[PDB]
């Protein structure tokens, strides 16, 4: 099973994540879970950093 | 003959990552 992306940090994709990174200088994840997305700046997402 | 029990759980999950003019004449 795949396992959540702990607070703080986002996944490296949208979907089929490989690896989970830590939000960067500047940004906040508050939720667990986060994901980037490609739409838009890539270092976000709905509920990433 | 009773049917085997059930196997233990896996181990706990990893952690996470770390960090002057001059005078007048």
């Amino acid at each position: 099973q795949c396992t959540p992306c702990a607070a703080g940090f986002y996944a490296n994709a949208p979907d089929s994540a490989t690896s989970c990174r830590a939000c960067p200088r500047g940004y906040y994840g508050p939720y667990s879970g986060a994901y980037a997305d490609n739409l838009g700046d890539e270092f976000e997402g709905p509920r990433g950093c | 003959p009773p049917p085997p029990p059930p196997p233990p759980p896996p181990p706990g999950t990893p952690s996470t990552p770390d960090a002057a003019p001059p005078p007048p004449p």
